[PDB]
Formats: C-alpha cells, structure tokens, sequence
RNA sequence: AGGAUAGUGGCCUACCAUGGUUUCAACGGGUAACGGGGAAUAAGGGUUCGAUUCCGGAGAGGGAGCCUGAGAAACGGCUACC
RNA sequence: GCGGUAAUUCCAGCUCCAAUAGCGUAUAUUAAAGUUGUUGCAGUUAAAAAGCUCGUAGUUGAACUUUGGGCCCGGUUGGCCGGUCGGAUUUCCAACGGGGCCUUUCCUUCUGGCUAACCUUGAGCUUGGCGAACCAGGACUUUUACUUUGAAAAAAUUAGAGUGUUCAAAGCAGGCGUAUUGCUCGAAUAUAUUAGCAUGGAAUAAUAGAAUAGGACGUUUGGUUCUAUUUUGUUGGUUUCUAGGACCAUCGUAAUGAUUAAUAGGGACGGUCGGGGGCAUCAGUAUUCAAUUGUCAGAGGUGAAAUUCUUGGAUUUAUUGAAGACUAACUACUGCGAAAGCAUUUGCCAAGGACGUUUUCAUUAAUCAAGAACGAAAGUUAGGGGAUCGAAGAUGAUCAGAUACCGUCGUAGUCUUAACCAUAAACUAUGCCGACUAGGGAUCGGGUGGUGUUUUUUUAAUGACCCACUCGGCACCUUACGAGAAAUCAAAGUCUUUGGGUUCUGGGGGGAGUAUGGUCGCAAGGCUGAAACUUAAAGGAAUUG
C-alpha cells in the first residue's frame, strides 16, 4: 500500500480485525436485559456466560453456556445494554 | 509461548479502556463486596467468584466497580486461603495424576506430564517464596501434598 | 523472549523504509523509544509521531520521509568514555561529516556532538543516519 | 542471536569457550603441548650437528625418478637416528663417512619437502667447512 | 588462656568447638614460568615475548643450623651431613 | 612443477634483474588470518544443531513514577564597527553550552556565632533584617553499577615541544654581548589499563520502602528509663526543678498508604477437538494346522528349472474348529503427540493443545553447563506364547567359482510380561524464544456474523453445507525486494549499512571416533577421548562433454 492511516482507519477494517490487533484492543463481548416469562425481575446476563445462569425468582433457566456466546432459551427477550 | 509446550495461542480477555465503568450499572460497592464474601464463604475461589458476578450479575470487573481485587477483599475480609489457588490446581492436578500411575505403572506419558506439572509448582513456588505469602521452609512433597489440598 | 523494544522498533523502522512505506506502527513504546525518535525528529530522519495511549504500555505511529538508510541498536548497552565515542563513530558510521551515534548519559539521552559539547559520556544505544 | 552471548557479563563465557576452540588449531596445540621440546628430533633448535653414519640413494617420489644422495646422522645430543640430504650436484663426495656434519630443517616446519620421502633436514657444514663454499671451492677439506 | 616473638597472629602449646575452600574452577598436575616496568608486530581491536642496563624477590654445589652485630639464617662468615 | 637427445627451471658462459656493505638459509614469533572471529567466522548440502523434553551454576529479561512552561544572571563562539597600524574592544541582532528562581516541587537539618547579600535610609554611603557565602561540632543519615573531573599511578622506554650531535641515530643541551668584568632561555607536555580515593551528574540497569500498618509528621498530653553541667557555700551522699537521648501510650494532622493488566506467562471456567497415552474388552477376514467331505493326476515354484508334496489320493472344492499375529480397502502434500511414535469396536482412568472469556494471579519469564524422564529397530536376562515371515544353518539351482542374488525348508528372533540396553540418514541432514518484512488460494480445529441452502414437525433449536471474517496449526503455489557458492530459501531474509536473547558444535584431509585411562552397562557395547606418523589437495554446487 505503501501510504495509509493507521491512526484512523475504517470501522469496517476494525470489525473485521481480532480484538487484540485492533488499533486499541477491546471486547467484542456484550451484556443483555434479559426477561423470563412471568417474573419479570430482569436478570443482566453476558453473552460469553459459562454458567447456566437462571433468574433469582425462579429456577427456569435463562442461558445455556457454549464454546463462544451464550445459547439463550427459547422462551425469554433479551435487550443488549 | 506455553512452557511446557510447542503451543503459540492467543487466547486471552481483552478488557476495556474504561477503568470507570459502564453506566448502566446495578449494586453498589458495598452490595458487590458482600456478595463476593457470601460466594467465599461457601468456598468458591476469586475465579469462580469472578465468573459468577460476571454473567449472573452485571459486573464487568471488580477492580472498576470497587477498588480493590478480589484476593484482596478475601485477605481484608479473612477468607484468604492458606496456600494461593493455581498452586493449590497443580497440586491437586498432580496427586491425580499420581494417583493414577499407581494404578497404572505403564503410562510413561503420564510420568512424563506429571514431571512437567512438579516443574510448574517449583517455580510458582519459588516465586511465592521469594515474594513472601509462603515462608521459606515451604516444600512441596506428595506424600503430605495428597492432604496440602486439604 | 521479548528483550529490548528499542530494538523491535527500529528493526520495524528498518524494514519499512527498505520497502518504501511511509509511515510504520511500534509496539510497545517506551520511553527510550521516544526519546530516540525525538533526536531523530531532531535531526530531520522520520518526521511527526503519534503514542496511541492504550493502558497497557503505548503504541508509536511514525511517519516516514525517504531520509533514512540505517537506524540501528547496539544491545549490549556498552559503557562508553570520551574517546570510545570516537572510535565507536569510526566503527559504525559512514563518514565524519553525517550520522550520529546515540547514548544514553546522565544527562539525558543524546548524539554524540552534543555528548562532546556538554562533555559527558555514558553508555551506547544505536546509531542513525 | 549468531549463537555468541553478546551480554555485558558474559565475558567468562567467552574466554573459556576461546580456550577450548584455540585447542582446536594446530600451531596453539603445538606450542602449548610441548611438541618441539618433547619430540622433533631436535629441541625445538634451529640446528643440529650430528655424526654420520651411511650414505643413503633414496628414490624420489611420483612422478619423478632420480636418487636423492641423503645420509643416515645420529645426533650427539639425543642420539637420534636422522636422515638428511645434501643439496647440490657432486657434494656427497665430502661426507664420506663418520664426519661431523650440520644439519637444518629445509624450511616446511618440520615436514618432508618435495620427491624426497621422508627426510625433513639438509646439511649445511662438514667438518665446519660449508658445503657451499666447497661446490663453489672457495674452501678445502681438512684432512682429518 | 598461656608461651614465644621486636611486635600481630595456630607462630607453638593446653582445653574446647567443628569448622574452612569449591563448577564465579577449590585441590591436584604441567610450565621448554622469577614477577613487573616494558619489547616486537599492530587501521582499530588484538597476538606473542619479557634470563637480560630500572624496581621488587630468591639463591651462592645441595640441605640444615648458628656466632657476631642496628641489621645476616651471611656463605669472597663459621658448624655438621651429602 | 623442470629434466626421458631442439631443457626459457639442472651444470656452465654471456646478458639482465632485485637489495646493496650488506645479502641469503634454518628455527620461532607477528601481520597477512574475518584460517579464533568482542569488534568479526561458520554450522540444510562443503567440518559442524546434542535423538527429544524437563531442569540446577550462568546469561538475558515488558511497560509505568518531574514532564512541560516561564523569568533572570553571567560565560564561549561568532557579527557590522576596525573607532588600533595583517592585531582588538565593547553597545548589537543568533547559536552553543552553565547557574539560580517561580509554576502544588524540602532541592536533609539541630544548637551557635560572620549575621550575609540586611524592612536595615542618617540629609543622597548611615546607629538596628532571615546561620554557612566563612567555620564549628551534632540528629541523622537505601544500597550499588555507570559516566565526568581531579588526585594518584618512579625513572628509563613510548608519543611529543625546543635545540647543532657538521646531517642523522642520539644527547639535554645550549644561545647572546663592547667576549675586557659577563647576561640569559631551558631540561616541557601527553599517555599510563583494571583495583582502590575524592568529586559532579543522575538518564540507562538493578535494589529498598507504608498492607494481618509494630507506617510518617507533631505545636499537643501523661508516663517509664538513661545521662547531666551551671549554681544553691564549699569535697562528697541524697534529692526538686531544669536541659538532653531513647521507648511506650492517646489526641490531633493528614486526597492517610496497594502502578498497569504486556497480541509475556501461570491458573480457573465453557463447549469442543484429536489414528495422543494406559487398562480391559469386541470384531474382521486372511495365514498355518487339524477333522470330515467330493473328485482326480499331476500340483508347486521359476526367466527356465530342480530340490519338495503326490493312487497311503497331493493341489483343488465344501463345511467346521484351534492358534497366534495384524488392523487392509476408507488412508488424503489430512490428524494427535516432546520426540521416538500412534489407525478395528466399546467402556474406564487420568492428561493435553487450540479457541472463547469485560474470570483470576500478577513478572511468576526465555534459553540453559551439571543433573534427570522418555527414547524405532536390532540385541541381552528370565517366564509365557510361538500362526506368519525369518540374521544363522541346511539344501536345489545359476555361475569360471557363488557357503550371494533366485527357489524350498528352517532355529534365534518377530508377539507378550517384568527388567536391561540408550543407539539410528533418531533428517526438515535446518537448535529454542521473540519482532518485522510480499502476494494467492485451499485445508484441519475453534469461534463470530449472514432475512443464505437443505433435513426435520411447511416451520423450529440443532446437525450438515454455502458466503464473509478471525485465532491457531500441517502444508502448498507464484515472485525475489532480499539472501545465497550455487542448488535453492517467506526463511536459509531484516548480515562489511556487520550487535534482539540464549545453549550446543566445527577450524585442510587421513590416521581416528583408533590407542590409552576413566565411567555406565550382564554382555553387546555406550559416553568421554589423544598422539606418533602421513599428506596437497580431500570436499560442495553447478557447467559442457
Ligand atoms: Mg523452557
Ligand atoms: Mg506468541
Ligand atoms: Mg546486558
Ligand atoms: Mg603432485
Ligand atoms: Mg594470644
Ligand atoms: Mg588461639
Ligand atoms: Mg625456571
Ligand atoms: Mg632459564
Ligand atoms: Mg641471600
Ligand atoms: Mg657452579
Ligand atoms: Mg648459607
Ligand atoms: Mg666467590
Ligand atoms: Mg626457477
Ligand atoms: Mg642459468
Ligand atoms: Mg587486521
Ligand atoms: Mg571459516
Ligand atoms: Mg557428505
Ligand atoms: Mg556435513
Ligand atoms: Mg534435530
Ligand atoms: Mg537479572
Ligand atoms: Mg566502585
Ligand atoms: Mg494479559
Ligand atoms: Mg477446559
Ligand atoms: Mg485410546
Ligand atoms: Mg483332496
Ligand atoms: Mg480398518
Ligand atoms: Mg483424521
Ligand atoms: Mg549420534
Ligand atoms: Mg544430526
Ligand atoms: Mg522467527
Ligand atoms: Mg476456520
Ligand atoms: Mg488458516
Ligand atoms: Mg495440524
Ligand atoms: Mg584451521
Ligand atoms: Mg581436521
């Protein structure tokens, strides 16, 4: 290329890139407003859990952990905060 | 890197740039601080506790919700452990594996990980003793080791 | 391992301007590295700079004109009187009238002309030109 | 990293490491074994006078074929057996036989020069009297 | 602690203790080794040499002992053995 | 290398050349020699990366803590001017280096004097501020390395200033007058490592400090203990206060006191991944043998044969059974493992990498003499097992011979248990760690995203595929910016523009991995490891024949 800006590069090249070689590292990692059906009660759940996190009023279950993000379950709405 | 091995990964966090965080945020310091002494009294280790207000609760990370690390709210609070917590896996790691090479004289691999296991608890334990949260005189032998996890 | 970042950075520098980029980004940034890329500045080798403040330790973005053939470190940080400067100079620079040898003294990090004209010595990181 | 230590207190490494690849050449090796002095027919001497005992026709070497008129001398100091050849055309009919010759090495650091198998010293003196200097006849022989 | 010494000191003796050195090379062996100042050759760095005009040390065929004296374990001074 | 009857090389003559009162030869040593390699070698193939990992003497070791801005003072260079007759001043634009002060900046002070520079101001040179600028003594006082300056480092020698040995090597002399009486310049200076001494600096690199506060300040407040002069009138014994250490206690003052979290490392967690390992177990045909069975004369092997088996039925067919080994095809420029190595199923046992992670510790790290674990095959000891193949051996051929290749038999071995051995073209003939430097696509594992395709229950979640991306691997294609003697190499590059860290090995070829001595080993042998002597070439990669 031969002449560019590494100081402000392009969001797309930036989230395109692995979180530790970006300009400034960071976590592509997120937190969710998550509701169970009926006690609403809002649990805050992260997207790469490791647990089988389930709401303090009930024992319902609220996400199954995996190798990367959290498998939510099927009944429950999540708001990324 | 990997010591003890050709491995050259990179996986690790990467946390944020912010150290004051992150505005949404739930329970106060003092309400984080008696949730981590409730999680240390039925005997989770900082990691665990760690895990757990992470994805349970909204914690993004101690340090930043209070101003301390976990150790160290367990060293204020009394729930300190007598011997730190990676060396006391390694410990545990190794008495397993000793454990099964009695049962199973003929697994030079396992002879060979279990050399390399002793290597890693001598020099965390050099290290502990020379930064002084175990005396000197400290010794790691498997004999009494089987019961040095507890 | 990882030992001297000076050296990373300047073999960093080397290679960009042996393939012809102009600008190049260093890891880690210390302080030393600053302090040598400002004499270079000084001097006219490499132009503006920019520390990208990460919490960790920094990052360097320099930009690059065409000026530089060699910036180099000397690891061991040799221990360096007033006459080894001379002799260091005749070693590893081109000509007597151009280049500049840097070392590290007690009053601050320097070339080599203003090691001699403050009168101090101390001790050899790299050389320049 | 070019192998070396190149650290600011690596400087007994080196030396040692020095001491051990300066045994791998061969003059050091030489030199600090005693060679010269415990083996060589001389004592490490530039010269040597001895005492003849036969007059010798060694074959040259191949390709190349003469008789090279050497003789047998053992040496007063050692009594060393050593054969040495007499450089020039004629000059073995002033050796004749239990003569007091000089001898020098030829100039190959103790090794066989040329054709001539096996003999590393020429002579330069019989009875004191410089075999050059009797081809050119400037001097004569003594009689006894 | 004493003796001895011009004086310190296992220098020697009595009693007691069990120490001291060592891969940062002890101890042992070899040196065609007195040590330095210095010499040769050296772009720079270095390699080799240094019995020898100066300084220090040691010796008087080998060993040992001693008189005299301020000073010698003296040898162009004694004593003995080889 | 010359010399084998036309010698530019021998013996001579002539001529010529080189150094020249000197020239040659021998030995040793220095340079040449970057053929010892700190500067500054090499290690895929030329000599040389230990079989692989771990690890103790050592070497090396991420980033971070006062920066920036101002105000002054006076030095060195310059610069018109030359206000002097190619010498210098001072008011000057600038640069270069020092010191001091203010910006939150105690940059150690306790008792005192000079009180210093002094609000001190007497009318325009006077009667009276703040301890170092002059000293005393003290309370104390983080430790080094590094560098500057200085002292010190005998003289001779060395470099070097001046100068008549007539030049020079040398020496330290000498030179100048009216030479009648005398005068006078000198005999410098520099170098002299490392160690020690003092001194300024304080970056670089280490070191320490306040974290179950026995922490700092301190005008405070009790107290305990220790030392004590001047005086009380004296020598002494008691004291009271008083002055001075030290320590403990409680009140007070403090923004009271813990660096990041290295695309370093360890550890935890999550769902996976794998022909990774150990134990047990299951299966598969095949091979050999045996039994029964049918038929019948050749079958086996070879290039061709013969040895061999065959009317007592060989080979062949079918049906069973036993044994032990092996794990085909699937099987690939695919996978796991430190390497050696690992391929049937299932279960158990423990382990590991990669990925993910806004989890935890916090520099614990890299490489590593000594030291240790593992270490194909062969081999050794002892048991078991013993189908196959098969070092030895026997045989049939071939052959001039053939105690070799080919064929048929066949012990040891090949398998296993418990120990030994510790070697290999144990090879990527390429040490490990780390950073950077060119493009391209595919693939293994993990993850993210996509109204994507398909299957489910049109539908969901999955799973399998497609597209894009990413981390980490096994590799591959193209090019050479570069490297290299080239063959070739994305490392064998970033190397005379020579230094990221670290271990090992080599120094022409042979003799020689021999002899000897140690040490290990039951042994076989392994590890360590010369010398004599010999030699001008051995060797690498390419080129045309
Ligand atoms: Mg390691
Ligand atoms: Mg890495
Ligand atoms: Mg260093
Ligand atoms: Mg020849
Ligand atoms: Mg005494
Ligand atoms: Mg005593
Ligand atoms: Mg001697
Ligand atoms: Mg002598
Ligand atoms: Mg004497
Ligand atoms: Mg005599
Ligand atoms: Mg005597
Ligand atoms: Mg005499
Ligand atoms: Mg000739
Ligand atoms: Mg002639
Ligand atoms: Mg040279
Ligand atoms: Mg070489
Ligand atoms: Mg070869
Ligand atoms: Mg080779
Ligand atoms: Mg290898
Ligand atoms: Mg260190
Ligand atoms: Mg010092
Ligand atoms: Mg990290
Ligand atoms: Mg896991
Ligand atoms: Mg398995
Ligand atoms: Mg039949
Ligand atoms: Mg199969
Ligand atoms: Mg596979
Ligand atoms: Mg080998
Ligand atoms: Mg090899
Ligand atoms: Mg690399
Ligand atoms: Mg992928
Ligand atoms: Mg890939
Ligand atoms: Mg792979
Ligand atoms: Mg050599
Ligand atoms: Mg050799």
């Amino acid at each position: 290329v031969l002449v560019q800006d590494l100081l402000h590069p392009t969001a797309a090249s930036e989230a395109r890139k692995h979180k530790l070689k970006t300009l400034v590292q960071g976590p592509r990692s997120y937190f969710l407003d998550v509701k169970c059906p009926g006690c609403l009660n809002i649990t805050t759940v992260f997207s790469h859990a490791q647990t089988a996190v389930t709401c303090e009023s009930c024992s319902t279950i609220l996400c199954t952990p995996t190798g990367g993000k959290a498998k939510l379950s099927e009944g429950t709405s999540f708001r990324r905060k | 890197g990997r010591m003890h091995s050709a491995g050259k990964g990179i996986s690790s966090s990467a946390i944020p740039y912010s150290r004051n965080a992150p505005a949404w945020f739930k329970l106060s310091s003092e309400s984080v601080i008696e949730q981590i002494v409730k999680y240390a009294r039925k005997g989770l280790t900082p990691s665990q506790i760690g895990v757990l207000l992470r994805d349970a609760h909204g914690v993004t990370q101690a340090r930043v919700i209070t101003g301390n690390k976990i150790m160290r709210i367990l060293k204020s609070n009394g729930l300190a452990p007598e011997i730190p917590e990676d060396l006391y896996y390694l410990i545990k790691k190794a008495v397993s594996v000793r454990k099964h090479l009695e049962r199973n004289r003929k697994d030079k691999d396992a002879k060979f990980r279990l050399i390399l296991i002793e290597s890693r608890i001598h020099r965390l334990a050099r290290y502990y003793r020379t930064v002084a949260v175990l005396p000197p005189n400290w010794k790691y032998e498997s004999a009494t080791a089987s019961a040095l996890v507890n | 391992t990882r030992s001297s970042v000076l050296a990373d950075a300047l073999n960093a520098i080397n290679n960009a301007e042996k393939t012809g980029k102009r600008q190049v980004l260093i890891r880690p940034s210390s302080k030393v590295i600053i302090k040598f890329l400002q004499v270079m500045q000084k001097h006219g080798y490499i132009g503006e700079f920019e520390y990208i403040d990460d919490h960790r330790s920094g990052k360097i973005v320099v930009q690059l004109n065409g000026r530089l053939n060699k910036c180099g470190v000397i690891s061991p940080r040799f221990n360096v009187k007033i006459g080894d400067i001379e002799k260091w100079t005749a070693n590893l620079l081109p000509a007597r009238q151009f280049g500049y040898v840097i070392l590290t003294t007690s009053a601050g990090i320097m070339d080599h002309e203003e090691a001699r004209r403050k009168h101090v010595s101390g001790k050899i990181l790299g050389f320049v030109y | 990293g070019k192998g070396k230590p190149r650290g600011l207190n690596s400087a007994r490494k080196l030396r040692v490491h020095r001491r051990n690849n300066r045994w791998a050449e061969n003059n050091y090796k030489k030199r600090l074994l005693g060679t010269a002095f415990k083996s060589s027919p001389f004592g490490g001497s530039s010269h040597a006078k001895g005492i003849v005992l036969e007059k010798l026709g060694i074959e040259s070497k191949q390709p190349n074929s003469a008789i090279r008129k050497c003789v047998r001398v053992q040496l007063i100091k050692n009594g060393k057996k050593v054969t040495a050849f007499v450089p020039n055309d004629g000059c073995l009919n002033f050796v004749d036989e239990n003569d007091e010759v000089l001898l020098a090495g030829f100039g190959r650091k103790g090794k066989a020069k040329g054709d001539i198998p096996g003999v590393r010293f020429k002579v330069v003196k019989v009875s004191g009297v410089s075999l050059l200097a009797l081809w050119k006849e400037k001097k004569e022989k003594p009689r006894s």
